[PDB]
């Protein structure tokens, strides 16, 4: 149902850039990097 | 692919 309007990623998360020109999401909670967010 | 932390 449409997109919410609160926060893209929870705490311990850092949207950053990897590969060459794509924004990833540096997961600090479990040390990892995902292009999409766990909560949309 | 993807940056391995």
């Amino acid at each position: 149902f449409e997109i919410p309007d609160d926060v893209p990623l929870p705490a311990g998360w850092e949207m950053a850039k990897t590969s060459s020109g794509q924004r990833y999401f540096l997961n600090h909670i479990d040390q990892t990097t995902t292009w999409q967010d766990p909560r949309k | 692919p993807l940056p391995p932390y």
